[PDB]
């Protein structure tokens, strides 16, 4: 239809917005790790958790790089 | 899809490897989100834009701050989201320097106050 | 043989109580549905993907425990893997978490009120469970004590 | 308990010790207040 | 070898029960020697749960 275009359009510019707000704080990730990060938040997830796994992987793809 | 494999998802992301390369950062994954699986707090999506006003002015990247006071709007005019709490929220979590205290600055709401 | 294992497969299944010309249909239902599948990720991981839906639904010792046993069976293969394609459709106090009182140098901090009310709810499931039993046995009798008479006992086929 | 932290604060001469030691009868009223709070939200008891 | 096996069948019943298999002690031995000639399992998967529909048509 249309209207099953305009919603996976509306979902795009959120989240290049979105984008926008990740590179001005300039964080290490980018729009592919977003995706999941985005996915799993919609089913609902703590963000102390999520962020202490990233916290921990992004300093062990350094011990086993 | 379904939670389990997209944390797997992000397994493969950060690091290089693939799934069937490591078992163990998986095992410590499911031991560190497992039963996190919502906000353990209440949400204010206010005071979180509040704190990268707070965050980017202790930076004295002043610009950037009226710049994200744009982006909210855009959030909001938007509106394909209902979490924007969690995103916001883990966006400041993982906090990285473009290139203190926050004892005293207030945290997000615990419910200690109301049996959960 | 290896359909001789097939047939004992059936013998555990179907007990002893006719009794001789259904273990034969019962054989050609094993045959039947083995040979379907072959016509048309490592296996600790899925243990661990299903330990997620168990801490996400609180019980965390559980998955600590089944955790606990793949780690120390890897420190046999084949048949995990049949037990993770049949499961969930089989059939299925403690002073050291709410109890401040025994212990030795216990943890401080300040009360709780919001784990001990979900440790009422722990003899909360047990009290509607033997509740339930007596339910079922009031009815499979009040089945029988209402009725026209003699169409639940055969006599009247006599 | 809530009489002796009201006046041990009211002294400076109880202590650079006694300063020390009402800290922890300040969080024995806070976690007090804090039960009090988590008892009200389940009123709407016995 | 006879040690190990003994505690490893002990082993192997706790994981078949706490993740909500059909197999009891039985089943489970039944079982243990059906995949020790080389079946693939996801195959015994499906011959298992037609006897256990099958059984209950006659009842």
């Amino acid at each position: 239809a249309a209207a099953a275009a305009a919603n996976l359009n509306a979902v795009r510019e959120t989240m290049d917005v979105l984008l926008e707000i990740s590179r001005i704080l300039n964080t290490g990730l980018d729009m592919e790790t977003l995706s999941i990060c985005v996915r799993l938040c919609e089913q609902g997830i703590n963000p102390e958790a999520l962020s202490s796994v990233i916290k921990e992987l992004r300093k062990a793809t350094e011990a086993l790089k | 899809k379904s939670p389990n494999v997209l944390l797997q998802n992000l397994c493969c992301r950060i690091l290089g490897r693939s799934e069937a390369d490591v078992a163990q950062q998986f095992q410590y994954a499911v031991r560190v989100i497992g039963s996190n699986f919502a906000p353990t707090v209440e949400r204010d999506e206010f005071l979180v834009a509040e704190k990268i006003k707070k965050e980017l002015i202790r930076q004295r990247r002043e610009a950037d701050a009226a710049l994200f006071s744009e982006l909210h709007r855009k959030l909001h005019s938007q509106g394909v989201l209902k979490n924007k709490w969690s995103i916001l929220y883990l966006l400041l979590s993982l906090s990285e320097d473009p290139r203190s205290y926050a004892t005293l600055f207030a945290q997000a709401l615990p419910r200690d106050a109301h049996s959960t | 043989s290896i359909t001789q294992l097939f047939d004992d497969l059936c013998e555990a299944l179907l007990p002893a109580a006719n009794r001789k010309r259904a273990k034969r249909s019962l054989k050609k239902v094993a045959y039947n549905a083995l040979f379907t599948n072959l016509f048309q990720l490592p296996a600790r991981n899925k243990i661990l993907m299903l330990s997620f839906d168990l801490r996400v639904g609180g019980l965390g010792p559980k998955a600590d425990r089944l955790e606990e046993l793949v780690e120390e069976l890897e420190a046999v293969g084949s048949v995990l893997d049949l037990l993770v394609q049949l499961a969930g459709s089989g059939p299925p106090r403690d002073y050291f978490l709410n109890n401040k009182h025994v212990g030795r140098n216990v943890p401080y901090s300040g009360y709780d009120c919001d784990d001990l009310s979900v440790f009422e709810m722990d003899v909360q499931s047990l009290i509607s469970r033997e509740e339930c039993l007596c339910h079922s046995m009031i009815q499979e009798t009040l089945q029988v004590m209402e009725a026209a008479p003699g169409t639940g006992l055969p006599t009247v086929g006599l | 308990i809530r009489r002796y932290t009201d006046q041990r604060s009211l002294d400076r001469s109880f202590g650079l010790v006694g300063q020390s030691f009402c800290a922890a009868l300040h969080q024995e009223l806070r976690e007090y207040y804090r039960l009090l709070s988590v008892l009200h939200s389940q009123l709407q008891l016995t």
